[PDB]
């Protein structure tokens, strides 16, 4: 599907 | 020994009082409805309201001394008749003869002439009391409040070069956030309006206050997608594409800007085209990239309106609400697009 597993810094 | 900002206010209001002068009083003499007592009204109201809430203390901010709001109130009353005056001096109406008691009778304008006057004597002063706290303060809608920047800004050339960025930047604010509140008056405007926003080209190529306020959010997206898709070395053409998801979210899907920002709606469809698009791009690069941005700041993708209240992140308001809705459309695109301002 459209989507992201990506995290983020903090 | 004053700072740039208060010599300049200081030098603007030279000579003038916090009453309207006699060039005023005859223009406002020469309608038929003389406005002169509705505007003192306003504007003792408007000065009660402003002294009752900075002489009292809340957790937000401490209360100052009445004395200082005083002077802060009667430089602004001075910057509100002085601009009032250039304002109507300048009217078509005035330069054709014709009377101008309709344009002197909308409260909303000089409310909101007032304000913005008080948020440059206090911005001037680097005041604690950051804006939206005027508006707020007076009960100030931002959706009718925004179009008086565009004309304090034409209407008073003595402004410093730092005023006019400050005040295009509380435009910026309000188109933004804010007048996407769910209190917001945008939504009734809508609602007259059988709810249907304007597209692109209906207002950058009908009119009104719907359409003017598209308008100016349209260029400062459109704007902003240029500087996001040059920072990120994407195509030219592929920039059509995301602006067309974007006008589709303000289009057809609304309510997602409700209690949100345009930044969390511009970047969602950016990555989400790109990902359609063989020229994927990844939210890291996507957030780094605006990271740079002036109004980009960290609180709009580390805390975005997820139900109304539940708050999260860019990528879960992205996978959990933007995707239900934009996947069908983004899908299209793997058809009609949008012009792009400018």
């Amino acid at each position: 599907r459209i989507a992201c597993e990506e995290e983020f810094s903090d | 020994e004053f700072t740039q900002s208060v010599s300049r206010l200081q030098s603007i209001v030279a000579g003038l009082k916090n009453a309207p002068s006699d060039q005023l009083i005859n223009i406002f003499e020469s309608c038929v409805r003389n406005p002169v007592e509705n505007i003192m009204k306003i504007l003792k109201g408007i000065g009660e309201t402003f002294c009752q809430h900075y002489t009292q203390s809340t957790d937000e901010q401490p209360g100052s001394h009445i004395d200082f709001a005083v002077n802060r109130l009667k430089l602004a009353e001075i910057l509100y008749y002085k601009i009032l005056e250039t304002v109507m001096v300048q009217e078509t109406r005035r330069l054709h003869g014709m009377d101008m008691s309709v344009l002197l009778e909308q409260d909303i304008f000089h409310r909101s002439l007032m304000a913005c006057c008080l948020e440059i004597v206090l911005f001037a002063y680097s005041s604690p009391r950051t804006f939206p706290w005027i508006i707020e303060v007076l009960n100030l809608q931002p959706f009718y409040f925004y179009k008086v920047i565009e004309v304090v800004i034409r209407s008073e050339e003595g402004l410093s070069r730092d005023m006019v960025k400050h005040l295009n930047s509380i435009e910026e604010q309000i188109l933004e956030s804010l007048a996407w509140s769910h209190d917001s008056a945008l939504w009734e405007a809508l609602q007259v309006s059988a709810n249907k926003v304007p597209t692109c080209e209906e207002v950058i190529f009908r009119t009104g206050s719907l359409a003017l306020f598209y308008r100016k959010v349209y260029h400062l997206a459109s704007v902003r997608l240029r500087d996001l898709c040059l920072k990120l070395d994407v195509s030219n053409e592929l920039r059509r594409k995301i602006w067309t998801c974007f006008e589709f979210t303000l289009v057809h899907c609304p309510d997602l800007m409700k209690d949100r920002h345009l930044d969390q709606l511009l970047l969602c469809a950016f990555y989400i085209m790109a990902k359609v698009t063989k020229e994927e791009r990844t939210f890291q690069e996507i957030m780094k990239s605006y990271r740079n941005q002036p109004q980009a700041n960290s609180h709009v993708y580390r805390s975005v309106l997820l139900k109304s209240e539940e708050r999260g992140d860019l990528i879960k308001f992205y996978n959990t609400i933007y995707v239900g809705r934009v996947k069908s459309f983004a899908l299209k695109y793997d058809p009609p697009l949008s012009p792009f301002p400018h």
